RNA sequence: GCGGCGCGCCUGCUACACCGGACCGCAGGCGUCCCACGGCGGGCUCAGCGAGGACGGAGACCUCCCGCGGAGCAGAAGGGC
């Protein structure tokens, strides 16, 4: 009755998104919201086409994102939860055991509200791996992982229950 | 979130005389050197008996002409008609909201849509 | 003299012309409940240049201003009396104006209301002087979504 | 017949499975463009099927997953990767 050890469930990886169209200088705005809360600097990624609702011209920076990982990941994102009171909505889990929730105010994360930042709402989503993935990414011997190792969502709805005592 | 030093349940729970202490002058002389007319009073024990008496979902959220009685701590929870000069306005109060009269959360003007 | 100017506390530089006291009021203006009711006296020398003031005699203003009830400053002067909050009587800072005015603002929103329907719409609220009164820029009732 | 230019040149047909095969026959182009749109070495995987995530939806971003090329390689089309 119990599940080899190499079938536990750890936090890969916590991505970081912000859409701030490109504004005269909104998304380096952000750049100083996200250098703080990760200690990382986020990469700026940029418009794909030119399209009329958004102001983006293939080729205006539109988003900015930085991935966490380890203890950083564990603390980002149990702030995440708590402001968002334990609760989650039960279909954020999906296909790959992949799930993400929306963050309010930059601010609400513990960062001060400033006259000089503006308040910026970012989105998170945490991916979710079972140790033995490697086989994935690996430059060499590069085949992809079998049914079983792959985090069904509801399993991982399981592992997010058991670690931070969420409820949906 | 927390209201006058009372968080949403502790003030939900409060007496009128708790939250009266600390409150805006209006509110404090409301009941300081005033007190409530006999219709005004007789308007609250005709939601209060039913806020605390639940059988389901709710089959009053009755129409009232009275509209600038200042709202009471406990009767957050329930929709008011808040009877704007025309139509009632259905109003919900919030815990935080408490405090101040039904009078403010009430529109009875146009927003705009003019500027011709 | 060692008139010393700059000297910047609170990310808002100050002047060596500024006597001592419009120092604090001109921090941004924001920040500074004045009247100079305790602000005229408080440890500090009334008119003299603001940078020569020693760090000794700034740190303990920086104190006063930190705990107003502690320096002796009445509730009247400072600005939060009763605080709609944990209720606790509070002077408000530089950063905190603004973030309490987000305060102010977005529950009037969360709590919708007649006073935050003259906000959202931009429209004064109380005067009611939105009818002949402020041509002056366009901030008056408009509107044309079609 | 100067209304057109098959008057030099190229792609796919017509073309009758080596090749060569006509026509003011069809379906189209060429007369340029780029010191990076070049050479090389390294990394990388693309358009997208889904299923998820502040605002955010046909649609903008960020994730995984399955992704034989269904992408882009300056322009005609056909090979090719």
């Amino acid at each position: 009755e119990s599940e080899n050890p190499m079938r536990r469930i750890r936090i890969e990886k916590l991505v970081l998104n912000i859409c701030i169209g490109g504004e005269g200088d909104a998304l380096t705005k952000a750049a100083k919201v996200l250098q703080q809360l990760t200690d990382q600097e986020p990469t700026f990624s940029k418009s794909r086409l030119t399209i009329r609702g958004f102001g983006i011209r293939r080729g205006q920076k539109i988003s900015t994102h930085v991935t966490v990982r380890g203890e950083k990941a564990r603390e980002i994102i149990e702030r995440g939860l708590r402001v968002k009171n334990f609760e989650l909505p039960y279909s954020c889990f999906s296909t790959t055991g992949n799930f993400g929730f929306g963050i309010t105010e930059h601010i609400d994360l513990g960062i001060k509200y400033d006259p000089s930042m503006g308040i910026y709402g970012m989105d998170f989503y945490v991916v979710l791996s079972r140790p033995g993935f490697r086989v994935n990414k690996r430059r060499a011997q590069q085949q992809h992982v079998g049914a079983s190792h792959k985090i069904t969502p509801d399993e991982a709805r399981a592992w997010v229950e058991r670690e931070f005592e969420v409820v949906y | 979130p927390n209201f006058r030093g009372v968080e949403v349940e502790k003030l939900a729970t409060m007496k009128i005389t708790d939250i009266l202490p600390k409150l805006n002058a209006r509110c404090r002389r409301r009941i300081g050197k005033h007190g409530l007319s006999m219709k005004h009073l007789r308007f609250v024990n005709k939601l209060r008996l039913r806020r605390a008496a639940q059988p389901s979902q709710k089959p009053k959220i009755v129409r009232t002409h009275l509209r600038d009685m200042i709202i009471f701590p406990e009767m957050i929870g329930m929709t008011v008609s808040v009877y704007n000069g025309r139509q009632f306005i259905p109003v919900e109060i919030k815990p935080p909201m408490v405090g101040r009269a039904l009078r403010e959360y009430s529109m009875s003007y146009k927003i705009v849509s003019h500027g011709k | 003299n060692d008139y010393r100017d700059l000297l910047r506390m609170f990310n808002t530089n100050i002047q060596g012309k500024v006597v001592l006291e419009c120092a604090l009021v001109g921090i941004k203006g924001i920040g500074r409940r004045f009247a100079n009711v305790a602000l005229k006296k408080a440890n500090i020398d009334v008119h003299k240049r603001a940078g020569e003031l020693t760090a000794a005699e700034e740190d303990a203003l920086m104190k006063v201003l930190e705990d107003p009830l502690s320096h002796g400053i009445p509730a009247w002067m400072l600005n939060r009396n009763n605080d709609f909050e944990s209720g606790k009587d509070m002077h408000i800072l530089v950063n905190t104006i603004a973030s309490t005015h987000r305060a102010d603002l977005e529950r009037l929103r969360k709590t919708r209301c007649e006073r935050g329907v003259r906000h959202h719409h931009n429209l004064k609220v109380r005067g009611q002087h939105t009818k002949s009164t402020g041509r002056r820029g366009h901030v008056v009732g408009v509107q044309r979504k079609k």
